[PDB]
């Protein structure tokens, strides 16, 4: 039962604030300065702004799943330089501004997974030097921006499935050296196109990697990331398409 | 156990998926191609510590218990283990109260996002 923030529970000592399935018209002007865990996930949530989380510095963890967002401002997370873990996922996102997550540069963890999201805006992910976990699977993404992932020399979990790729660029994974787990299926990889060479033989590289989920203990699906005639994609090589390219 | 299309059209309709709470065969097929890739083992964490499991990504806050979510309510009275099985009867039987539960499937967000209102029969033609 939180003293300051009416209709939350609380635990001052973990320094949490717990108002997830509370109805809000606002985020609530009392949340002490020092809360490092703060969960609003269903809480309805319509729009944040520039000002919505000021002053919560020793923010470590927020979860704004499953609210009604449909856009983000470019400095709503600004304050927030200790974030570890951001949840979004399962908003109504159907773009993220320049700059959005840059002041966030111990992020751990972001889940951005059950948006809209049809791009990715240049560089968003440049700062996340430390970004260890990226969900972007169940959105609508029309492609990866060139270099897109390269400063993400720590993660080990990308999800990208259930999106609208039909290629990645050449080299999207490079810089990837500590890459444990990628979510592939459900997008619709073109196969006659000469950037599959690139993605069917990383695939063939890192098949150990290529899996249907993002848990543990999960054997390898390679031959599950099919292209959009049927085809499997790692059995694509340049002699399949030395036609074409 | 990774299911191919047809075999897991056949196991949905020998389980009684077709036309449940009126969500034709090819709901459920396609739900669980976009959700698991059709894989009983699948997992993906959540920001709220809750995890979904196997071949339709039953969550642990609601539906099965894992023994590490909190403020859980195991709904369907079901370790969560058990939607891991490549016998697919346990995750019928608890996908048919969640699409029971109000909102038919848009429980689903992957069924949401790439199913609903396509010409989801597709999935099990040739079958």
């Amino acid at each position: 039962t939180c003293e300051t923030v009416t209709g939350c529970t609380c635990n001052e000592g973990k320094k949490e604030v717990d108002c997830q399935g509370k109805s809000l018209d606002s985020v609530p002007s009392g949340i002490p300065a020092d809360t490092e865990k703060l969960d609003l996930q269903s809480t309805g949530l319509a729009t944040l702004s520039d000002a919505t989380f000021r002053g919560l510095t020793k923010l470590t963890w927020l979860n704004l799943d499953y609210n009604q967002l449909q856009t983000l401002s470019a400095g709503v997370f600004d304050d927030l330089t200790e974030l570890g873990t951001l949840g979004l996922a399962n908003n109504q996102l159907a773009s993220l501004p320049l700059g959005v997550f840059d002041h966030l540069t111990q992020l751990d963890k972001l889940y951005l997974g059950g948006n809209q999201l049809k791009s990715l805006p240049s560089g968003v992910f440049d700062r996340l030097t430390k970004l260890k976990e990226l969900r972007l699977n169940t959105n609508q993404l029309q492609s990866i921006p060139a270099g897109a992932f390269d400063k993400l020399t720590n993660l080990q979990t990308l999800s990208l499935s259930t999106n609208q790729l039909q290629s990645v660029p050449h080299g999207a994974f490079d810089r990837l050296g500590k890459l444990q787990t990628i979510t592939l299926f459900g997008n619709q990889f073109d196969c006659s196109r000469c950037e599959t060479l690139y993605l069917s033989q990383w695939i063939r590289e890192n098949s150990n990697k290529v899996k249907d989920g993002t848990g543990q203990n999960l054997h390898e699906s390679p031959d599950g990331v099919t292209c959009s005639d049927g085809k499997v994609v790692r059995t694509v090589t340049n002699e399949t398409l030395k036609y074409e390219c | 156990k990774v299911f191919g299309r047809c075999e897991l059209a056949a196991a949905m309709k020998r389980h009684g998926l077709d036309n449940y709470r009126g969500y034709s065969l090819g709901n459920w097929v396609c739900a669980a191609k976009f959700e698991s890739n059709f894989n009983t083992q699948a997992t993906n964490r959540n920001t709220d510590g809750s995890t979904d499991y196997g071949i339709l990504q039953i969550n642990s806050r609601w539906w099965c218990n894992d023994g590490r979510t909190p403020g859980s309510r195991n709904l369907c009275n079901i370790p969560c283990s058990a939607l891991l099985s490549s016998d697919i009867t346990a995750s019928v039987n608890c996908a048919k109260k969640i699409v029971s539960d109000g909102n038919g499937m848009n429980a689903w967000v992957a069924w949401r996002n790439r199913c609903k209102g396509t010409d989801v029969q597709a999935w099990i033609r040739g079958c």
